[PDB]
């Protein structure tokens, strides 16, 4: 068994491989869901670079609708990740769910 | 104490049982009685899978001894990748046809 | 007897029955508890939207629910089988009586010092007297002594019966060509009624049994009487 | 062209297809008996007639819910479908002796029906005990046309079993371990080894009564120095092993509706279910004699029965937890099919409890031969044998046509059938606790009220029953063709498409190994 | 014998194959009014075996003491299916509930 | 667009839940059914000898 | 001569549920001893304790079929 | 006796998309033909037993 | 203006079971007694405080005065 | 066209025209032990034999004509002949079970001894030793005709399968014999009850296995069998020691163990 | 060969799906019947 | 055991022909012999009417329904006794 | 699973008429000789 | 759209909690002004608006989680359904007393219940818990 810090690592290393492809991006977040616990934001930072480099808008929307679901009834872990993503958000033009409205039933 | 008048296999096998005894004996196995050995399942080095037509099952046990089998269509042209582990399979000609 | 809306046993005549009903609260008490656990687990794992959906390692809460069951299982069995061994040990009766099943009725013979036997039909719904309870009276009932252990024997003369008094736990069954044995006590003189415990065709449902239980000196008298 | 795909195949679709109508069928007419029983009950009095008529009708219940409705389905119906699609299978391995297992199951059925036409009928109770099952008191045709019913069927499942072995063992991708095998084709393989090695001794049994009924042998007849009790030995070394049968299978499907609806890949804890199944297999064939605890036998041998008995309650629980902890960390969809399933694991829970209650030969002096026996086995067949049929059915149901199910309608169905089925056997315990016999046309007045909420609870069934056949139609009516299935990479019988051509694995599956 | 234990007798073994009045109907077996001072197998249009057709004797106290305790020892071939009345008093009983009850 | 259950799923309950109760009281209640219940603080016992 | 006969005592060879051969050994053992006694000319009132237990323990139509078959010649067991 | 499977395996094998238990000729379709009307003239006849032996005419 | 603090935000699933599965013991283990001791301890004492000075002659007098017996008028 | 080895068998009517026989003998039975007739039970045996020869006939055609048969079909048959022959095992111990619970607790009807009074059984030294003889030189027989073919020999192999199904006919007359000579019947009690019936269904199960072994000599004379492929020979021996088996338990149960 | 898909899979015709109710109905109708049918059979022998 | 044998050396059936005609064979035509010796006509019982045994509870489904499939006139008597 | 849209859609009505039937099927039969009952009892 | 027939062999869309990213786009078939969109989106994510954020969020998945996770009012009409159809099963249980059972049997009259009661209490049926417990049998009447 690993440290929390080196499982959070692999998978920060795992997102930030330039050359990424989207099977990649896809498998790894369709793994990383898996697991009982809501990614880090260093983790969820990384995988909105690789949603950049593969030119996909669509996926970085809906890696942070993710989190918030893995989050389940504890509704204060999905305000604090937008929170440490911001400055990523910004700089990279990605609109969260809610500013696309896509929160609404 | 002995003569012969037992035809065998070589004389008088015939249909699939005798295509079967005949690629054996030059190594080769087209109706899929043997199990395929693993390469290293990398994009430079796929499992090759025979096909004689333009797609076909295949199932990965992505670590020895899980009893979860992971089964998808491989289709013919670029290697696809199991969607559990990530090896790479590449879809190539029957040759099965003999 | 049994009474409307009865839930649980018949009230226990004999101390072997009163050991049955302990023994049966303390066996119900764990089917409820595991019973409720499955089922409060079962909703537990249902009310959350949080997910683990990836492989779980499956060698260390077996265990626990491999040992705790065998355990439970040997908290059962204890009693249990005390009883058993209770209920076969060596108990030097002061009476033998004798029951044949018939197609459809009993018979009982008391032959340790005379000739004596008699038939026992159930008593048909048209003649019941009133305040007589449908199905389960007869017109010649087994009367015994009260407070007294009697070895019954129990066989068939056609097809196989089963011989059940509830109230006493009793219920053996009646083979043909087999003598089957158990022995009956009754702590109370009075009325205990059972049926006939095996399919054995068209008047299975109609062949009760009817024990009249009263003090030696009563039991005497009625034999005697009998004869 | 119809009479050789229907009559002449040699093609497990079509013939699970042939079983699946065939245990439909006889599922009503398990229904109707089981309405006529309860319709006698539900009043005091005598509605039909005496016990004769009255029996006849509770045994041929038994026969056709067990030979003709539950086993048809689960092992000719699911098993011929699934088993070969779940292991890359071109077909069965003995594609035309499959065949003769289904088209012998009609005329055993024919028997059947032959035995209570005739004279007045078999009223003998499903295991069918001597001497009232002998020749003096059952005279006449009806019983030996009940034994040639069971000889059919025993034939019928005994041919199946080695179809079913020989296919799970030599027919795997060659790459495949058993180990790498999905658990409900382990519960149809261990399923069948219990069918191999239980129905011949039936058969000897059985065939023992014919000839002491029509050769004037006396295996069962204590004048020639014959035993009744031998009889109920061999009839209950098989019928102990025929109720694992009866729910193994169902067992196997459980495991794939739980983990298909919480999402999982795979079932918590698969070797430990592959153990209990084994487990609970060759436990099965060692305590029979708890059928006989009021029968006269020896103190020891009654110990060592309870003993033994409940010691199959711990493989269970492991099946039982596992399910739980397949369920831990899904995403629930909560389908039809799942509905059934919980409903199985809790109900099936409770039979399994009341049952481990009579494997106590003291208590069950005084529970033998009442409605608790009644009770404990209608909440692991009626509930669990039954749920599990329905969960795989409405589960399966698309493979097998290509079209959807009203996924409301099938919640409604599952909602009455469950109301039905506890109103009817729960008070049944209460029932055999204060006394009830089993196999009576009537009872004492004070039994009155449990036995007319237990024929209330089986008319809400019936209404579930006749839903079940309209929600079928509307299915067929409508025409909805399955567009997406989710988790096919672990469900290998879905990815061919829905319904799969007749011909599937003409090209077997590709497996390394590495 | 006592007539009234020989009806209870007749009620609970025999009733339900037999009637005793003049005019009531055969069952299973022969109406039995006239059954005194007469052969064997003549209660008209009954079905008898060729046993009781053919038997020969006279019913009476007497033959009637012998045959209902062992039937089919009495007549070989018997369609009577009815082990017998092992005790005497209840044989002297019922037959002498038969003597007034089969004749008025 | 609102669904069937959107649109008919209150009356449907309101309704079922009515009729489910109505027809129940009446069949237990109305035509006779003997339910034996409990002679206990119910029945005055009688001389029967 | 040691009546107070209340009925047949529990007796070790016997000691299960089945009772089919206590009734049987007691049958044997009193026409055993009564052919014997009469054989050897002695007594007979020897045998009685035998004759009580089998009429405690055994059904009155066994005794009485095997009673009968003794007078015919086809009792099967050895006396 | 002479080895003349390999006329049998030529029989057998030719492309006449006849099933294998019709194409070994004409006896095969006569046998196959005597069979099924015994089998179901008989089950046919099963039929009327049933139905003379399911009422009482004595 | 201020920020939000860190969460919990591992093995989830993993502390909610831990919290509960206590609760389903005690629930379950919680009848616990229920059984115990609203119906099978009051069942022993029933059956102690009956028989502690029953008088069985007394019981059959009674009943024999009740005209209910074949044998005992 | 498949890449996999198995068969797709052709459909088939047998399997329909073997359950209906199962039908006609069933009922039959059932009219020949209650309304005197034996009509039914004569065209199921019909239809069975039919049914049979024309099922293994199409086998034969699949296999030696057709070239079916690969190694993955033969193993399945393997497999299938080791399941039946363990099933026919089940079947047998439950009249061994029989024939122990009555002999081993003879009751009183009997005289409470085994053999029951009345009873005298058939000395185990003599027609039984001679039946045990004949079976175990059959098995020997059988093995010898096992080696002659895979060694290619077609005379020895048909002389070999030639004396073992002589030593089953020789059998099966000299219990036929037996079965007349013996003072006791299936009707003598359980003891006739348990020996007729349990030898009597070995006595089938005897003239079920020459047969079978016939037709292996049958298919031999017409050199169906190769020295490397001949399942129905085997098949037939697997049998033929089974049925060799079951009577070595008969002869130490029933003959010399309860005599 | 045989039709392949939905509704050409089974013995029986959805073409229509009147004709098909007709067909379920004495289908499954003739199963549920019978048991009633026999026990009339059997009341009207004695 | 191994009895007296020997070989593993060669080729089988030349073996298992030596075992038929030199100890398989000659031990049936022993056990012929001593049948064909050791038998003639042990004498017919002597009847007792016992009840355990012919059994009839059902004519069987042949001739007169009395006689058993096999019978011997001989050797096995009615319930009645021996016949003609 | 999803589905296409309906090939031949049974509306509520039709449904009616399906469900209908369908009870009418099992109920009218097993009335009819459920009601007859004391005619056949005449023995 | 000719992909129809061999398409279960293809890989497919799915709305699921626990598969974010499928392994296809929601859109097969693009207009002109989407594969202009298509284009945009390889520049800065910034100088997209809102409505282009959200067109191109619709071309890769069909509906978003909180429309995928939405609850429903199905119970209702599951609850209501089956209650009412429970309820219909009671006229078949009226029907079937009207027209199958006949008269109870005359025991369970008020008079002979009565007079069985008594007799049950004589005979001190179930005297410790289940019966005549519940008489007191010194006043004369049932326990309060
Ligand atoms: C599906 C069919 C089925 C199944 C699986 C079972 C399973 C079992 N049954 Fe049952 N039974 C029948 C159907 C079946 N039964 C039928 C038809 C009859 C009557 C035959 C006739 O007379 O007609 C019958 C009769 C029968 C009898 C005879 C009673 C009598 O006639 O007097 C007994 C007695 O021991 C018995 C016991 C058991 C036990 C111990 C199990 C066990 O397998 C149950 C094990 C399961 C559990 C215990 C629950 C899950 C376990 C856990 C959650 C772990 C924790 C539990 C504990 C620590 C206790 N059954
Ligand atoms: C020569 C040795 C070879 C044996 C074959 C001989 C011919 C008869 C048929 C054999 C079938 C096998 C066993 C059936 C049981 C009874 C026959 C036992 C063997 C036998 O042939 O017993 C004879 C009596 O046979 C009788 O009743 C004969 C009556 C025949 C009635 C057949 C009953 C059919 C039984 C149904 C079988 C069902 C099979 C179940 C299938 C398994 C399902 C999975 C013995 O003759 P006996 O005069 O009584 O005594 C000799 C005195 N001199
Ligand atoms: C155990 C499960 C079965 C539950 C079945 C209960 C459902 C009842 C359904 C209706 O059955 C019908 O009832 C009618 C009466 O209501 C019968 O007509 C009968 O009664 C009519 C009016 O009294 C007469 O007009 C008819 O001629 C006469 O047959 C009719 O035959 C019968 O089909
Ligand atoms: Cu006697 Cu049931
Ligand atoms: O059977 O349990
Ligand atoms: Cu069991
Ligand atoms: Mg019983
Ligand atoms: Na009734
Ligand atoms: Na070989
Ligand atoms: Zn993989």
């Amino acid at each position: 068994h690993e440290t929390d810090e080196e499982f959070d690592a692999r998978w920060v290393t795992y997102f930030n491989k330039p050359d990424i492809d989207a099977w990649e991006l896809r498998k790894g977040m369709n793994t990383l869901v898996g697991y009982d616990l809501v990614p880090e934001p260093k983790i969820i930072d990384a995988a909105l670079r690789a949603c950049r480099r593969l030119n996909d808008f669509a996926s970085a929307v809906r890696i942070l609708e993710v989190v918030k679901d893995k989050a389940g009834p504890h509704k204060e872990i999905y305000p604090y990740v937008i929170q440490e993503l911001r400055p990523t958000l910004n700089e990279l033009g990605i609109s969260t769910p809610e500013e696309l409205g896509l929160d609404k039933v | 104490a002995s003569g012969g008048g037992v035809p065998t296999d070589e004389e008088q096998a015939t249909g699939l049982e005798r295509e079967v005894m005949l690629a054996a004996r030059k190594g080769q196995d087209p109706y899929n009685i043997l199990a395929p050995k693993a390469t290293s399942g990398t994009k430079e080095d796929p499992n090759l899978v025979p096909s004689i037509t333009n797609k076909r099952i295949v199932g990965c046990i992505c670590e020895e001894d899980n009893s979860t089998v992971i089964w998808f269509w491989l289709h013919k042209g670029e290697a696809q990748r199991c969607p559990s582990c990530g090896t790479h399979y590449k879809l190539v000609p029957h040759q099965l046809a003999h | 007897m049994a009474y409307p809306m009865q839930l649980g046993f018949q009230d226990a005549t004999s101390p072997i029955m009163e050991e049955l009903l302990h023994f049966h609260d303390h066996t119900l008490m764990i089917v409820f508890l595991i019973s409720s656990l499955v089922l409060y687990i079962i909703s537990l794992m249902l009310t959350t939207k949080l997910t683990h959906t990836s492989t779980m390692d499956a060698q260390e809460v077996e265990t626990i629910w491999t040992i705790l069951p065998a355990i439970i299982l040997i908290l059962i069995a204890l009693p249990s089988l005390r009883i058993l061994y209770m209920m076969d040990e060596i108990n030097n009766p002061s009476l033998t009586v004798k029951t044949m099943g018939h197609q459809w009725y009993w018979s009982y013979e008391y032959t340790d010092y005379e000739d004596l036997s008699f038939d026992s039909y159930m008593i048909p719904t048209s003649e019941l007297k009133p305040g007589e309870l449908r199905l389960l009276e007869v017109d010649n009932r087994v009367v015994l002594p009260m407070e007294m252990t009697i070895r019954m024997l129990v066989s068939s003369e056609d097809v196989l019966h089963s011989w059940a008094v509830p109230s006493l736990g009793l219920k053996t069954d009646a083979i043909p060509g087999r003598l089957n044995q158990t022995t009956l006590m009754s702590s109370r003189p009075g009325l205990y009624y059972g049926q006939c415990s095996e399919i054995c065709g068209s008047n299975h449902s109609f062949m009760p049994i009817v024990l009249e239980l009263v003090p030696l000196k009563y039991f005497e008298k009625w034999s005697a009487s009998m004869l | 062209m119809f009479i050789n795909r229907w009559l002449f195949s040699t093609n497990h679709k079509d013939i699970g297809t042939l079983y699946l109508l065939f245990g439909a069928w006889a599922g009503m007419v398990g229904t109707a008996l089981s309405l006529l029983i309860r319709a006698e009950l539900g009043q005091p009095g005598t509605l039909l007639g005496d016990d004769q008529i009255y029996n006849v009708v509770v045994t041929a219940h038994a026969f056709v819910m067990i030979f003709f409705m539950v086993m048809p389905i689960m092992i000719g119906g699911f098993g011929n479908w699934l088993v070969p699609l779940m292991i890359g299978a071109p077909d069965m391995a003995f594609p035309r002796m499959n065949n003769m297992s289904f088209w012998l199951l009609p005329p055993s059925f024919l028997l059947l029906l032959a035995s209570s036409m005739v004279e007045a009928g078999a009223g003998t109770g499903w295991t069918v005990y001597p001497p009232l099952a002998g020749n003096l008191a059952h005279a006449g045709a009806s019983v030996d046309l009940t034994i040639f019913s069971l000889h059919l069927a025993g034939v019928s499942s005994i041919l199946g079993a080695i179809n079913f072995i020989t296919t799970i063992i030599n027919m795997k991708p060659p790459a495949m371990s058993q180990y790498q095998t999905p658990l409900f084709v382990w519960s149809v393989m261990i399923t069948a080894v219990l069918l191999l090695l239980s129905l011949p001794v039936l058969a000897a049994g059985i065939t023992m009564l014919l000839t002491d009924r029509n050769l004037n042998t006396t295996f069962f007849d204590p004048a020639g120095g014959g035993d009744p009790i031998l009889y109920q030995h061999l009839f209950w070394f098989f019928g102990h092993p025929e109720v694992y049968i009866l729910i193994l299978p169902g067992f196997g499907m459980i495991s794939h509706i739980v983990t298909y609806y919480s999402g999982k890949k795979e079932p918590f804890g698969y070797m430990g279910m592959v153990w209990a199944m084994m487990s609970i297999g060759f436990l099965g064939f060692i305590v029979w004699a708890h059928h006989m605890f009021t029968v006269g036998m020896d103190v020891d041998t009654r110990a060592y029965f309870t003993s033994a008995t409940m010691i199959i309650a711990i493989p269970t629980g492991v099946k039982v937890f596992s399910w739980l902890a397949t369920l831990h960390g899904g995403n629930i969809k909560w389908s039809p099919a799942m509905m059934w399933a919980l409903g199985f694991i809790f109900l099936f829970t409770v039979g399994g409890l009341t049952g481990i209650v009579l494997a106590n030969s003291s208590l069950d002096i005084v529970l033998h031969d009442t409605y608790y026996v009644v009770a404990h086995f209608h909440y692991v067949l009626s509930m669990g044998a039954v749920f599990a049929i329905m969960g795989g059915f409405v589960h399966w149901f698309p493979l097998f046509s290509g079209y959807t199910l009203n996924d409301t309608w099938a919640k409604i169905h599952f909602a009455i059938m469950f109301v039905g089925v506890n109103m009817t056997f729960f008070p049944q315990h209460f029932l055999g606790l204060s006394g009830m016999p089993r196999r009576y046309s009537d009872y004492p007045d004070a039994y009155t009220m449990w036995n007319t909420i237990s024929s209330m609870g089986s008319f809400i069934s019936l209404t579930a029953v006749m839903l079940m056949v309209f929600i079928i139609w509307e299915a067929f009516a409508s025409k909805r063709e399955v567009l997406t299935v989710d988790l096919t990479t672990t469900n290998l019988e879905w990815l061919n498409g829905c319904p799969p051509p007749y011909h599937t694995f003409e090209e077997p599956t590709y497996v390394n190994l590495k | 014998g006592d007539v009234e234990k020989g009806k209870k007798i007749f009620v609970q073994k025999c009733a339900q194959c037999h009637t005793v009045e003049k005019g009531g109907k055969h069952k299973t077996g022969p109406n039995l009014h006239g059954l005194f001072g007469r052969k064997t197998g003549q209660a008209p249009g009954f079905t008898y075996t060729d046993a009781n057709k053919n038997k020969g004797i006279t019913w009476k106290e007497e033959t009637l003491m012998e045959y209902l305790e062992n039937p089919k020892k009495y007549i070989p071939g018997t369609k009577m299916i009815f082990a017998g009345i092992k005790k005497k008093t209840e044989r002297e009983d019922l037959i002498a509930y038969l003597k007034k009850a089969t004749n008025e | 667009a609102p669904d069937f259950h959107d649109k008919y799923g209150n009356a449907v309950l309101a309704s079922g839940a009515t009729f489910c109760v109505a027809v129940w009281v009446y069949m237990a209640t109305q035509i006779g059914i003997e339910w034996n219940p409990s002679p206990v603080g119910r029945v005055t016992p009688k001389e029967w000898r | 001569k040691i009546k107070n006969y209340q009925t047949a005592p529990f007796d070790s060879r016997f000691p299960n549920q089945n009772q089919t051969r206590n009734c049987w050994q007691n049958y044997l053992d009193f026409h055993r001893c009564e052919k014997a006694m009469t054989a050897k000319g002695g007594d007979v009132s020897v045998c009685e304790w035998y004759r009580r237990v089998y009429k405690s323990l055994c059904p009155i139509s066994w005794v009485s079929t095997w009673d009968d078959r003794r007078a015919e010649g086809t009792f099967p067991g050895k006396i | 006796f002479e080895n003349r499977v390999a006329e049998k395996q030529k029989l057998f094998q030719e492309d006449n998309g006849l099933p294998v238990h019709l194409k070994g000729g004409a006896t095969d379709n006569i046998l196959y033909r005597v069979t099924m009307t015994l089998c179901l003239g008989g089950t046919l006849y099963s039929l009327y037993c049933l139905g003379w032996a399911s009422f009482p005419h004595k | 203006s201020t920020a939000l603090a860190k969460p919990q935000m591992r093995g989830l699933l993993a502390r909610r079971l831990r919290f509960h599965i206590v609760g389903a013991f005690m629930v379950s283990l919680g009848f616990a007694t229920f059984y115990k001791f609203a119906v099978a301890e009051k069942r022993k004492k029933a059956y102690a405080d009956f028989y502690r000075n029953y008088d069985s002659m007394k019981d059959f007098e009674e009943m024999r005065k009740a005209g209910i017996f074949q044998s005992a008028k | 066209h498949q890449t996999h080895a198995y068969h797709m068998v052709n459909p088939s009517p047998w399997p329909l025209t073997g359950a209906l026989s199962a039908l006609l003998m069933t009922s039959g039975l059932t009219m020949w032990f209650h309304f005197n007739s034996m009509t039914l039970l004569m065209i199921g045996l019909t239809t069975n034999m039919l049914t049979m020869y024309q099922w293994w006939r199409d086998v034969i055609r699949e296999s030696t004509f057709q070239g079916h048969h690969t190694p993955a079909v033969q193993k399945g048959l393997r497999y299938g002949m080791i399941l039946f022959i363990i099933s026919e095992v089940l079947f047998f111990t439950g009249f061994f079970w029989a024939f122990y619970h009555s002999s081993l607790a003879p009751t009183p009807e009997l005289g409470g001894c085994w053999p029951p009074t009345g009873i005298h059984p058939l000395n185990p030294l003599e027609v039984p030793l001679l039946n045990t003889s004949v079976l175990l030189a059959s098995g020997v027989s059988i093995t010898w005709a096992h080696h002659s073919l895979m060694e290619g020999d077609r005379k020895h192999m048909l002389q070999a399968l030639f004396i073992t199904i002589t030593l089953g006919v020789y059998f099966t007359l000299l219990q036929a014999s037996e079965y007349y000579e013996a003072p006791f019947t299936i009707s003598d009690g359980v003891y006739g009850s348990t020996f007729f019936v349990a030898t009597g269904f070995h006595g089938l199960h005897v003239i079920i296995g020459s047969t079978f072994l016939i037709v292996c000599f049958f298919r031999q004379l017409k050199f169906h069998f190769t020295s490397n492929h001949h399942f129905g020979f085997e098949a037939a021996a697997w049998y033929w020691h089974f049925v060799d088996v079951v009577w070595l338990f008969l002869y130490v149960s029933i003959y010399w163990w309860g005599s | 060969h045989y039709e392949e898909g939905p509704g050409k899979n089974i013995p029986f015709s959805v073409e229509n799906k009147w004709r098909l109710l007709a067909m379920m109905t004495l289908f499954f109708g003739s199963g549920f019947a019978a048991p009633f049918f026999i026990v009339r059979h059997q009341l009207l022998k004695k | 055991a191994s009895a007296a044998k020997g070989d593993h050396g060669g080729t089988g059936a030349r073996t298992w022909r030596f075992l038929t005609f030199g100890l398989a064979l000659p031990s049936v035509a022993l056990c012929t012999l001593n049948s064909w010796l050791h038998s003639g006509h042990r004498e017919r019982p002597a009847f007792i009417p016992y009840h355990h045994l012919r059994i009839r509870t059902k004519p069987f489904s042949w001739g007169d329904g009395n006689h058993t499939f096999f019978h011997n006139p001989r050797v096995n008597p009615l319930p009645t006794g021996y016949e003609k | 699973i999803t589905a296409k849209p309906a090939k031949t859609p049974t509306s509520p009505k039709e449904q009616a008429i399906g469900l209908s039937v369908t009870f009418l099927s099992f109920l009218l039969p097993a009335g009819w000789v459920l009601y007859h009952l004391d005619n056949y009892k005449k023995s | 759209s000719v992909v129809k027939s061999e398409d279960y062999a293809l890989p497919s869309y799915v709305d699921r909690r626990d598969y974010p990213l499928p392994d296809v786009a929601h859109v097969k078939n693009l207009s002109a002004s989407q594969k202009a969109l298509k284009e945009k989106e390889k520049a800065s994510w910034s100088s997209l608006s809102i409505d282009e954020k959200v067109e191109l969020y619709r071309l890769k998945f069909k509906e978003s989680f909180a429309e995928m996770n939405r609850s429903t009012n199905e119970w209702k009409t599951v609850v209501g359904a089956a209650m009412f159809f429970i309820g219909f099963t009671a006229l078949l249980l009226i029907w079937e007393k009207h027209y199958v059972y006949g008269p109870i049997p005359h025991t369970f009259e008020e008079e002979w219940v009565a007079k069985q009661t008594k007799r049950m209490l004589d005979m001190k049926v179930a005297p410790i818990q289940g019966f005549s417990a519940k008489w007191d049998y010194d006043k004369n009447e049932w326990k309060k």
